[PDB]
């Protein structure tokens, strides 16, 4: 069903529809999240309203979490962009008492939205963060603000830096992860001198989302291009080595080692495409990664973001 | 193979029910045993709980009669409830919460009847105002550790989001037992009926309390106001001529007039605005 | 075998309901509460328990 | 107002480590270390903290 | 009092000094809370 | 969240805790202490407590393993 | 002959046994199965519990019976 | 193998008081009883009985069980007054057959009339398909002073259980004063 | 005879529990079963319960099924793992009582002749206690009967034992009132109250109507009571009480005013305080 | 079997003591089957009070392995 | 009216009924046409599980309706 999905995403085939209908339906708490993601992936945008209509059922009324903390994905991947077209989802999604719908809320109003600061958009989902009892939904809150601000960096420090010193360690994992994948192309001067004190944050976890947004935020940046380098390199290279420190810790340093070497450095990532356009396939390889979180073999999706940097000369069309 | 994402779901009433009745059994290391369903490999859910008569030991205690639990199991099912057993709890007061080297024991033979068996401990003295402090528990076995594997193989971060204390860890947690995270099911019906506690009559909303011994309660807070602010020049003269490091110790052998005035501020007013807003309402609602 | 001894010592006094303060027999002194059967009646200051 | 939050959360943890002795100092030694005496137990010779 | 109360806040800023204990002696507590349960 | 993390400090305050004598302040929330066993200790003091009631030979509670006054 | 157990996790066992067994004898054959110390396990019929030296014959017990299991419990 | 449970009903109206048979007419009611609770332990013994009775009002005595001496002890005590109430009596007893604990039982009624009765046939009908279509089969020894000519009660087996069906049967009064336990020895196996 | 009852909140949540649990098992309208406690001078504590099988038919007033042995032996069962608790009363969770009960009472009193009811409502849509309680009396009257038999009202109320309350106060994260003080003190009072009064008229009213037609079984001892009720209103508007009045209020002023004064003063020397500790240090920064 | 399970407690390292004590106590009122000890009630032999050599006292609510018909103050 | 029963396996069973059959019933009526004991079988509807003490009508469920079977077993 992974497969599958990511093969045939966005192209609507009707036959794939019907083969994930039937292999949700089941029931089963290792299928059913994954036929719903896949049906997310070929959905995508089409805003289709029977096929919403029917995936929203099974998600009122089941027993296993599993397929919940799997459609909050789908539902949300299968209304990219409407903006104002999707309220009637969103006031019902907010509403609901399940907490796993209310987290569900968050991702579907930040994907609606893509790129487009929306006064109400911002205004809604900074204040659910500030508001609600569960601590996931509190994340994925703050967690959303990158996909809606990503256009204009020089924002995102002006509010996320103050939330950073929330008490609570959830809210500041989630501004820490806002802030490294909304400006994460860019080797921004200020966002930069925000994370090493997190870099050093008693909570172990926070630690880590510290270290995955840090090598993201640098990925092709050197020494005479930013004055940091060295220090994260250092930094990733002691702590990795280091016999006492926290697992789920250096687990996140031994990924800033990959991320920042990536693909023979050749590579960056294009959520701004040069033509101006948005470009789809990284936003939502990004979304995907930032779920692993839930469950590890989706960090794969992290290559969809990457792009050459290259330019190719041709003469005739052989 | 086990994994490090199973979780345990507790009803409210199996929690009013321990905390019951391991308060009760205050001195000692109380039983009881517990039931419910293993909805799927990955969570599972605790329904209903029930006492146990024992004989105690002084250290501990040993269930007396198995004819007992044999009755009840079936006694119940008249009324629905057909639920099966899954586990089993004991209190440890103000100990922190570990299994003992005989608890394990114990827990032994309930995972040889089923695999997926749980223990569960709770703390009945420590517990405060929230935080109530209870475990969850299941045992290893060491052949896994002669091969040099671990168990609970791992694909989530959402494990490892609580640390062990000191204390739970000089026993023998990860070298005999490992832990596993609870949370709470709930529905809205029962909490639409339960913060009803503290709710009070109507009518006592309208009450005059005494119009005579209303005038002798404030002009007798009057007088430590006279004698108090009698006492606060003194302290605002001696502000300065002192070095300020030790000002902190000026306060704490002696009350200072300033903090301890303006509670009576703060009593007066509150008393008097609502004696006179109630009168009004009466003089209006009646005749 | 399973049986454990006790600690002799002296009640000074009551403090609330369920907390009293009691002295050891060597020097030391104690805040601790008491089991709920117990007729708390009975324990005038200067009772052994 | 935060910060203030946060000590209070932190003051539970931080207050349940150990305490500490009180002595008396008889006279210094080389090499930062001095002899101290705790009143109902033998003089001890002991090392200084970098302050 | 509302009037007072008011500009009392106006004076108070420049208090970016916010530090709750220490930066390492957490290394050093946690390095002897493991000695301390090795034994 | 102020208010309950404010009355989340009463665990501190369990049922089995030893009793001293205060003896002075070296300055705010820490003092020297006496305990019954018959040593003197340079402690810690809690927060929430009246800071009114400290006379110079009153009687205090501490806790049993920190020794912490409570 | 065959005889039935069941327990209160819902489990059922089957035994292939004869009337001249005796209960030390089923008890063996449950360890055997399943491997628990005879000591802990108890065996209830009838609302009677039962013992060692007696006999499958001498309980009166029929054909596919079913008795119940159930375990020792203690604290320590 | 079946396995069985049966609610007894047992009169005790004022014409119980009646001793037209050659003991008192409770001693014949009584050993009919102890013939047909043993015959329905022997049949299978995890088969139980419970006791219940009619007067201006019914009760019931004993919740169905597989012992004996409650019912025997109970019916002992029994003394008779006032009078009959058949169809509350079924209804009652319909209700008690549920909440049952062997769910897989078949159900059994055993009703004594010692006594007439005003019932109305609309309504005897109406109960009676009701209790067809719940699948319960009554047996009703008619005796003493008899339901007249059967006239009722004949209708009663026509409606319920007794046609297109051999679940129910009537028994008519042995008039002989000779010990009608005896006689209907035969009727309660040769049903 | 008993003059208050006090209701633990587990028997609130078991009972809670019990209605869905039969939901499951039948169409079953009501359910029944055992309140046991213990009692202290003239006041009942009641702490905990258990269900037992219970059948009825609409089909008349006159046809229902309790079960005696059940209860009888899980009572034993009870006894043996806590000795302190006493069978003392039983409970359903009808809206309101219903024909059958005085009967069904006659049935349990066997088992203790001060048995009380006490009705649980399981849906609220009201701001009124869940609870109620009911004895039974026997009442002389004129004529037709030397005797009724009657339930009538004990006043009952919640509370709450040292760890229980603990155990609920942990499950109520969701939802306080913002401070305790002047604004608990009315919004949680004096609107509360005047609603409960406006409902209780509009019940009056509406027996009222089914009194001047209808039905309209008249009975004069509600129009006694009436009688008194109104005759009962004060007259506001004498003289000598208005003088009283104000009297009272403008002398209640005068500690407001001293109060605020107070008050004022206070926050000044604060003001000042921390104007001096700003002046004497921004200066260090050159 | 149980034989040479008591052989085991004996063990060796013995603390000596002072028998300071030898006493008769009876059972509670109402003495419930649930939770409740089996020691602190429902032993009809006598209880004792030791003094230990680390000057210590200890009540005992039953005696161990001697009989106490043969222990004087 | 008839209903249809369709189980993991695949395989869909006709099942005859009424609105005021009872869910009990239909259960047993499994039972008896395919063998497989009572209180092994959960019953979804697309939805929620179906519930014992209730009847068809109750469910509002109508001539020709479909719905999905899967097994309960417990223990093991």
């Amino acid at each position: 069903s992974l497969g599958l999905g990511l093969a045939a995403m966005g192209t609507a085939r009707q036959d794939v529809y019907d083969l994930l209908k039937t292999n949700l339906y089941q029931d089963d708490a290792v299928t059913g999240e994954a036929a719903g993601l896949a049906l997310g992936l070929v959905m995508l945008g089409s805003k289709n309203a029977q096929a919403i209509e029917d995936m929203v059922g099974y998600a009122q009324e089941t027993q296993h979490e599993k397929i919940l903390r799997g459609l909050a994905v789908g539902i949300a991947l299968v209304m990219y962009g409407r903006m104002e077209e999707a309220d009637a989802l969103i006031e019902s999604l907010c509403r609901d008492k399940d907490p796993i719908l209310r987290r569900s809320g968050m991702y579907t109003v930040a994907m609606a939205y893509c790129g487009s600061g929306n006064n109400k958009a911002i205004r809604r989902l900074l204040h659910v963060a500030v508001s609600d009892v569960n601590d996931d939904v509190r994340r994925a809150a703050v967690e959303s603000l990158g996909f809606i601000l990503f256009r204009t960096p020089e924002q995102c420090p002006s509010v996320v830096s103050l939330l950073s010193e929330s008490y609570n360690p959830h809210v500041r994992y989630g501004a820490a992860m806002a802030l490294g994948i909304c400006c994460a192309g860019t080797g921004n001067k200020e966002a930069i001198n925000l994370l090493e004190p997190m870099t050093n944050d008693p909570v172990n976890y926070v630690r880590q989302g510290a270290l995955i947004a840090s090598a993201l935020i640098m990925i092709q940046q050197t020494e005479i291009t930013c004055p940091k380098v060295n220090q994260f390199r250092q930094l990733y290279s002691k702590v990795i080595n280091d016999k006492h420190d926290d697992v789920m810790a250096k687990f996140g340093a031994i990924l800033a080692q990959g991320i920042l070497d990536a693909g023979g450095h050749n590579v960056t990532i294009s959520l701004q495409s040069r033509t101006g356009h948005t470009h789809m396939p990284s936003v939502v390889g990004v979304l995907v990664f930032t779920q692993f979180w839930f469950w590890f073999p989706l960090s794969h999706f992290l290559s969809l973001a990457y792009t050459p940097t290259c330019v190719i000369g041709l003469n005739k069309d052989l | 193979a086990v994994d490090t994402a199973e979780q345990v779901y507790i009803s409210s009433l199996a929690l009013l029910k321990m905390l019951k009745h391991g308060r009760a059994g205050v001195p000692m290391e109380v039983m009881g045993l517990m039931l419910g369903e293993f909805v799927d490999d990955y969570t599972v859910r605790v329904i209903d709980v029930f006492a146990m008569p024992q004989s105690g030991t002084g250290v501990s205690v040993e269930a007396v009669d198995p004819v007992f639990q044999a009755k009840m199991l079936d006694m119940l099912k008249q009324t629905g409830r057909p639920e099966m057993v899954v586990g089993w709890y004991h209190s440890h007061p103000g100990f922190g919460c570990w299994l003992s080297g005989v608890d394990i024991n114990t827990q032994q033979s309930f995972e040889a009847l089923s695999e997926r068996a749980v223990a569960v401990v709770v703390d009945p003295i420590q517990s405060v105002k929230g935080k109530v402090v209870i475990d969850a528990f299941r045992l290893i076995n060491a052949n896994m550790m002669v091969l040099g594997h671990e168990p609970r193989q791992t694909t989530s971060n959402l494990g490892h989001l609580n640390k062990p204390s000191i204390q739970a860890l000089i026993h023998g947690l990860n070298r005999h037992y490992y832990s596993i995270t609870i949370n709470y099911r709930k529905n809205e019906l029962e909490q639409k009926m339960l913060l009803n506690l503290h709710k009070k009559s109507w009518m006592e909303g309208l009450t005059l309390q005494d119009y005579s011994e209303h005038c002798k309660h404030n002009e007798s807070v009057v007088k430590e106001m006279l004698e108090l602010a009698k006492n606060y020049n003194k302290a605002v003269e001696e502000e300065d001529k002192m070095t300020p490091e030790q000002l902190a110790i000026k306060n704490v052998g002696k009350q200072d007039p300033k903090r301890h005035l303006e509670e009576h501020v703060d009593v007066l007013m509150t008393s008097n605005i609502v004696q006179c807003l109630a009168a009004m309402l009466d003089t209006v609602v009646f005749k | 075998l399973q049986s454990v001894g006790q600690i002799v010592g002296e009640v000074l006094k009551q403090l609330t309901e369920e907390k009293f303060i009691v002295k050891a027999t060597n020097g030391p002194r104690y805040v601790v509460g008491c089991r709920r059967q117990l007729d708390k009646s009975k324990l005038k200051p200067g009772t052994r328990v | 107002l935060n910060a203030k939050v946060r000590l209070l959360r932190e003051e539970l943890q931080l207050l349940q480590e150990q305490g500490s002795y009180v002595g008396e100092v008889v006279r210094a030694m080389d090499k930062k270390k001095v002899l101290v005496k705790v009143h109902p137990e033998g003089k001890f010779v002991v090392d200084v903290d970098k302050n | 009092h509302n009037m007072s109360v008011k500009a009392m806040r106006f004076p108070p800023k420049s208090y970016n000094k916010d530090l709750e204990s220490a930066e390492e002696r957490r290394e050093r507590e946690q390095q002897d809370l493991e000695f301390a349960k090795e034994m | 969240e102020f208010l309950h993390a404010q009355e989340e400090v009463k665990r501190i305050q369990s049922i089995p805790l030893v009793i001293g004598q205060f003896l002075e302040a070296v300055d705010q929330n820490t003092a020297i202490v006496g305990s019954t066993t018959g040593s003197n200790y340079y402690v810690r003091i809690l927060s929430t407590i009246d800071r009114e009631l400290l006379k110079p030979n009153a009687s205090v509670a501490l806790h049993k393993h920190s020794n912490a006054l409570v | 002959m065959q005889i039935f157990v069941k327990t209160l996790t819902g489990k059922t066992i089957t035994l292939e046994v004869e009337p001249s067994d005796t209960i030390e004898n089923v008890k063996a054959k449950i360890q055997d199965k399943e491997g628990i110390p005879p000591d802990q396990q108890r065996l209830i019929f009838a609302g009677k519990q039962l013992e060692d030296g007696r006999t499958l014959s001498d309980y009166n017990i029929q054909r596919e019976s079913t008795l119940h299991l159930v375990l020792r419990l203690r604290g320590g | 193998m079946v396995l069985e449970s049966t609610m007894v009903c047992v009169d005790n109206s004022e014409y119980m008081r009646n001793g037209d048979f050659l003991p008192t007419r409770l001693q014949a009611q009584q050993d009919a009883v102890n013939i047909v609770c043993h015959s329905k332990t022997r049949s299978n013994p995890e088969n139980n009985v419970g006791l219940i009775t009619l007067a201006n009002d019914c009760e019931v005595l004993t919740t169905l069980t597989p012992d004996t001496g409650r019912i025997l002890s109970k019916l002992h005590t029994v003394q008779p007054k006032g009078k009959i109430t058949f169809c509350t009596g079924i209804r009652v007893a319909h209700l008690a057959l549920k909440h049952r604990q062997g769910k897989n039982h078949k159900m059994r009624i055993i009703a004594f009339v010692g006594s007439p009765v005003e019932d109305n046939e609309k309504d005897l009908v109406k109960l009676a398909k009701r209790l067809k279509k719940e699948k319960v089969n009554v047996d009703i020894i008619n005796f003493g002073e008899e339901e007249v000519n059967t006239e009722k009660l004949t209708a009663f087996v026509n409606t319920l259980n007794g046609k297109d069906g051999t679940g129910s049967h009537l028994v008519t009064v042995p008039p002989g004063p000779s010990l009608a336990d005896a006689l209907i020895s035969s009727p309660i196996l040769a049903g | 005879a008993v003059q208050k009852v006090v209701v633990h909140p587990l028997v609130l949540l078991s009972v809670v529990d019990h209605f869905n649990r039969i939901g499951k098992v039948g169409n079953q309208k009501r359910v029944v079963g055992v309140l046991l406690g213990s009692w202290q001078k003239k006041v009942l504590d009641v702490s905990n319960s258990f269900a037992v099988p219970f059948d009825e038919d609409d089909k008349d007033d006159s046809v229902w099924f309790l079960d005696h042995d059940y209860l009888e032996n899980m009572y034993g069962m009870f006894k043996k793992v806590n000795a302190r608790e006493r069978i003392v009363g039983w409970y359903h969770t009808g809206p309101k009582l219903h024909k059958n009960d005085i009967a069904i009472n006659e049935l349990m009193k066997r088992y203790c002749p001060n048995s009380v009811l006490v009705i649980i409502d399981v849906k609220p849509k009201d701001l009124g206690l869940p609870t109620e309680a009911y004895i039974s009396v026997e009442e002389v009257h004129d004529d037709g009967t030397p005797t009724s038999k009657t339930f009538e009202h004990v006043t009952s109320e919640i509370g709450a034992e040292e760890a229980e309350e603990v155990g609920v106060e942990h499950l109520l994260r969701d939802i306080k009132d913002t401070t305790v003080g002047t604004l608990s003190q009315r919004i949680t009072n004096q609107v509360h109250g005047l609603k409960g009064l406006n409902s209780k008229l509009l019940d009056i009213r509406s027996y009222l109507e089914k009194v001047a037609t209808g039905k309209l079984p008249i009975n004069h001892q509600i129009i006694y009571q009436l009688q008194d009720v109104f005759n009962l209103l004060p007259d506001v508007s004498l003289q000598e009480f208005v003088k009283a009045f104000y009297l009272k209020t403008n002398d209640q002023m005068v500690v407001v005013y001293l109060a605020s004064l107070i008050r004022s003063v206070v926050a000044l020397h604060n003001l000042i305080n921390n104007k001096i500790a700003n002046r004497d240090a921004e200066k260090k920064e050159g | 079997e149980n034989s040479e399970k008591i052989k085991v407690n004996k063990t060796l390292p013995y603390l000596v003591s002072n028998v300071i004590e030898l006493l008769d106590v009876d059972p509670n009122d109402q003495e419930e089957d649930g939770a409740n000890i089996d020691l602190d009630s429902q032993r009809k032999g006598k209880c004792a009070v030791i003094k230990t050599s680390t000057r210590q006292t200890y009540f005992l609510p039953v005696i161990g392995l001697v009989d106490a018909e043969k222990l004087k103050p």
